[PDB]
């Protein structure tokens, strides 16, 4: 089943005991920085 | 199965079993404002606090700006390094900077005349690589111009022996500093009559796109 | 829909102001299948002997009656034909068909609760009252323990004097064995408890009747003893 | 838009002519100034290849933190489940608004002076609204819905995962108003994620103290709004009250502005 | 093969080896009757004690409907949340949502007349979200005119500030309070000659079709 | 029909006819309304995503629950097999009647006080017929047949797996009858699934008190005909027997019907 | 073999010693509610 | 390799490792009068 709050190795059912991967790389530069 | 142990077991490290087998979470809705980088905080400008005067520890208020008169001096000089405790504490920048080890990247330093409309006047800013004395020998390092739309954008590069440069202090760690960023008066403070004297400046201080850091630590 | 005519076996009930009918879990009853059937020996079906319909005594409701209630298959145990076959038999199996009748004037008011509890077990002899039927005690709890504001989860008909006089419930054979005897275990018990008591002004038909009838749908047995 | 490395730098070289200029800005619109260090100053062709993972979200929270201690000096102790009491995990986590994650939780136990003694010991996490256990023998440690945990002292530390339960979309360490239609003031019912109990499983008394360590792991974490930190020291569990009269100052300050 | 103990080792949770290695367990058989989701036995109707006096608990029989005469005024008046200890604690559905912690989904309220025939007269239903004083002021909220075929079939709308809702009780959780329900005299209750004055009206309870729970817990 | 998440709310608007009318019911046929939202106020498109999966039988009753504990101050004691014995799980599984499953035992042992002490002991299973040991030497501790299990104290708890041992289709938490042709009365035999017996291995005297925990897990289950709860207290562990003075109401009392 | 009451890790030879998966996700509506 | 322990072990159950690594079992030879499954004897 999927569940979980968002590449990982899972042992169990459910799908919210994992461990995080390689995190991703994405970021947003004007949405902050220059928002007018 | 045969199986071997191995050394490290039961070493519980700071960096698993579910308890509900049948959870389902709440389903996310659209927020707006999210942060996927934490670099992306260190991208915006702050105010610096450069008149940490002794007297201005009762009224902090007067602690964010530093006061413009009527004379070529200078008016004020820090240092640039982000991590070392001082005016650049202030900054979210140095916050965050305060959390990591290392760091690399050009900085942008952005400065914001309050005085009146009628006042002008032309400052020097300028760098200087590892105190200058005055004017005509601050001038060799690197510098702005800045004439009195009134913002400049004195930006400081990124020179170092090393690629990653750590957070300044005494001792060996003076290996690492970064600079002294001073201010010159090119031209008096020209005001007319019937008008104010004295003027105030602040200073805004960000990080540039090149910016970087890595080895996180608690402070 | 407010009229309806039942005429299984030699028998046949009408009734010209009546509510739908209900089925208990939407299993209409019938005889078991060979995938299923656990019995060697060839079981016998009497058909139209067996499906008459039969009905019980008649309980006189009173203005401050508690409730009454009835253990399947012993109050046919001793009556008719399935009586005189199920003494002589081990092996049992069939649905059953209740209807309740119990008709007013347009003047009186009150209500009752007709609901079939599946294997109604009592609490602190009287756990096969037989043909006669026992009265209850403590109707709240059903002297069971259970809350009778929860009774409604079982398959029931309301009877409100209002709108309906008579109620019916098919209900099919539900046993966990394929087979089961007849004078060692009770399949299921019928509940009618007056949730509003009846209420009417003096000059009317004071004595207000309560009658119950049944039938047997699809019976068979099995073994054949001496006398039990 | 991804962004793998920081971006690198092109050559450039003097520019002298009348119009355009990036040195000059507007910081009154209040964005950050868009000039590259190429737009002023001649600087040679420098490719970089730093990589930003560090500096991920995942990455900076993913460290346990102590968040309670709890001692045991009656045999049992219910202890509400609350994650601002330790201020280096305070600020870490107080600097944005809204935040979902998932979290996973390590209980360290030891007695008050770290010696270790065989004794078999029983956690269960109680919902909000679920009985709450009121003695060492009391009825509510059946545990017939309630998680639970049974595990020996001289066993290795235990390690759960809870999903995120809360009622709302995200957790919220600030509410701005009332709950119902003073001290009141500041209580989201959304946080309240019910208590915490232990006991020792036997009838008797428990001839050793116990002293239990939390350490809360986080992991699928996922921010909103960032607000800036705290530079003052924290004088309550709840409200970000501080003291009116030691006003520290966020910079040190020094003796000359010219020096 | 070399192997690593990890945390968590020993740790028995309540959230195998088999000891028979030929047992065959015996052929199901067709039973009627089978339940597959517990959320079934919440779509069923079941009654509500609204009459919860305190004189009732010696003849809880009287508890289950409440009387209704000749008099516009109220009637009755309760909560509608079937968590919180009430009315709703006689309902299956509220004994299951007992063992929940978190339930979001519309409810339907249903009312049954059981007075004479010839009786006769007009309630209104009223439902308030986050106590009325008069029919009025009662009427702006969602409300339903019933006339004396008799089961009026009030629905209670899903209205709520978060997606999942908590049982609610005194404190900070009476902030997931749902509303108030109430009953009106729309026309007083006529009857003819040589019949009763007085009449009950029995009330059932049951949840609509996007009823949801999650959270087991053990009351 | 498959239903993995609750239906959606489709868009309406004001309706106004005669004949129509899905206000009306008739609730003296014994069927729940089927009158929808839709059909009486002017409801917005709602999507909803909600699952249902929490709500199943096996994730509902996937809980492992103290099910009888035993103490031992002539070395062994033999424990008859009921799961009838506490409320917590008593009325979980009493709201059904017939269900069939898979059940998983633990079993989970320390002394009186919780200490844990190297002790080595032996857990068997007697069938219903099976010779019962007498002695803490007993013959019939050879387990030529009979499942055997061997742990020491300090060993983590025992998990065992048992299958549906029941000679009919399934198993009834009632039986109303007699099992032969007033005690008796409510006895199914088809439940009585034999006894339980533990020992000290060695033939000398354990020097330590036994207190051992039983908890079971369940698993593959599946019920029928759904019955009304329990409200009141129980009193004896074979039959619903109750309290016949104090009759606890159902919901808690107020003050007037009008506040 | 195949013996079990009723997507599973199975770790032994005998079905019943598993552990159950990702439950069924199936109601029948209108059998309890309006069984007319 | 990460692993984690479970419950319920070191739990000798009543329902393995060789000693001789180069054992060659006496070959089988053909013996009337063979019982395959314990039913065969109850059906005499």
């Amino acid at each position: 089943n999927s569940n979980s709050a968002s590449t990982t190795i899972n042992y169990y059912k459910d799908a919210y005991a994992a461990s995080a991967g390689r995190q991703d790389m994405s970021q947003d530069p004007k949405k902050f920085t220059d928002p007018v | 199965i045969p199986t071997e142990l191995k050394p490290g077991t039961n070493q519980f490290l700071t960096t698993s079993a579910p308890i509900l087998p049948g959870f389902h979470p709440t389903p996310p809705i659209h927020i707006p404002g999210e942060v996927h980088n934490l670099l992306e905080i260190c991208r915006v400008e702050t105010i610096l606090e450069v008149n940490n005067l002794k007297t201005n520890e009762t009224t902090p208020m007067q602690r964010l700006c530093f006061p413009v008169s009527v004379q070529g001096e200078l008016c004020a000089a820090f240092r640039a390094d982000p991590g070392r405790d001082g005016p650049w504490q202030s900054t979210i920048l140095g916050q965050l900077c305060r959390y990591y080890t290392q760091w690399s990247g050009s900085l942008e330093v952005t400065f914001m005349f309050a005085g009146s409309f009628m006042a002008t006047g032309k400052m020097l800013i300028a760098y200087t690589p590892p105190v200058p004395a005055d004017r005509i020998t601050a001038m060799l390092g690197t510098h702005v111009i800045w004439d009195f739309q009134s913002s400049v954008t004195l930006v400081v590069p990124w020179i170092s022996n090393t690629h990653y440069r750590a957070h300044a202090r005494a001792g060996y760690f003076d290996y690492y500093t970064t600079g002294i960023i001073t201010i010159w008066y090119q031209t008096n403070y020209v005001v007319p009559i019937g008008a104010p004297t004295t003027a105030y400046i602040v200073a805004l201080a960000a990080a540039q796109d090149n910016f970087t850091m890595k080895l996180c630590k608690d402070t | 829909d407010r009229v309806a005519q039942l005429t299984i076996g030699n028998s046949t009930i009408t009734t010209q102001e009546a509510a739908n009918i209900v089925i208990a879990y939407g299993e209409w009853p019938e005889y078991c299948p060979d995938t299923d059937a656990t019995a060697v020996d060839k079981p016998t079906r009497p058909d139209v002997s067996v499906n008459r319909f039969f009905t019980l005594d008649t309980k006189s409701w009173a203005k401050d009656s508690k409730g009454w209630y009835w253990k399947f298959p012993d109050v046919l145990t001793e009556v008719g034909v399935f009586g005189q076959n199920a003494q002589f038999h081990y092996l049992y199996r069939s649905g059953f068909c209740v209807h309740v009748q119990c008709n007013a004037s347009k003047f009186h008011q009150g209500a009752l609760l007709v609901a079939v509890l599946p294997e109604y077990v009592l609490g602190t002899a009287t756990t096969q009252p037989g043909q006669v039927g026992a009265v209850l005690t403590h109707p709240y709890v059903l002297d069971a323990g259970i809350p009778l504001s929860q009774l409604t989860v079982c398959p029931h008909q309301w009877i409100n004097l209002r709108t309906n006089n008579c109620a019916t419930i098919i209900v099919p054979y539900m046993n966990t064995v394929p087979f089961d005897s007849a004078l060692n275990h009770c399949n299921f018990g019928l509940l009618v408890i007056p949730v509003v008591p009846l209420d009417f002004n003096a000059g009317a038909t004071s004595e207000i009747p309560i009658t119950v009838t049944i039938a047997p749908m699809c019976a068979e047995f099995a073994g054949l003893r001496q006398a039990v | 838009q991804v962004l793998p490395t920081a971006a690198n730098t092109e050559a450039s070289s003097h520019r002298l002519g009348t119009g355009v200029v990036p040195a000059l800005q507007a910081a009154e619109t209040g964005a950050s100034s868009n000039a590259s260090d190429k737009n002023l100053i001649e600087t040679r062709c420098v490719l970089n290849h730093h990589s930003t993972q560090e500096t991920a979200i995942g990455n900076f929270f993913s460290r346990a933190g102590l968040v309670s201690i709890i001692t045991m000096p009656d045999g049992y102790v219910n202890w509400d489940i609350d994650l601002m009491g330790y201020a280096q995990l305070r600020r870490k986590c107080e600097l944005f608004t809204y935040m979902r994650f998932d979290a996973e939780f390590t209980f360290v136990v030891a007695k008050p002076n770290g010696v270790l003694v065989p004794q078999l010991l029983q956690y269960m996490y109680v919902p909000p609204g679920a009985p709450k256990p009121t003695s060492r023998d009391s009825f509510a440690w059946q545990t017939a819905t309630n998680p639970s945990v049974f595990v020996k002292m001289t066993d290795p530390p235990a390690q759960v995962s809870v999903p995120f339960m809360s009622p709302a979309s995200a957790y919220q360490w600030f509410y701005d108003g009332y709950p119902t239609f003073d001290l009141d003031y500041g209580q989201c019912p959304n946080n309240m994620m019910g208590t915490f109990s232990i006991r020792t499983v036997g009838t008797e008394k428990s001839p050793h103290s116990i002293t239990l360590r939390v350490y809360m792991r986080i992991k699928h974490v996922r921010a909103w709004i960032p607000r800036p930190l705290r530079n003052q020291p924290y004088l309550f569990k709840t409200n970000p009250n501080y003291k009116g009269n030691d006003i520290k100052c966020t910079s040190t300050s020094r003796d000359k502005i010219t020096t």
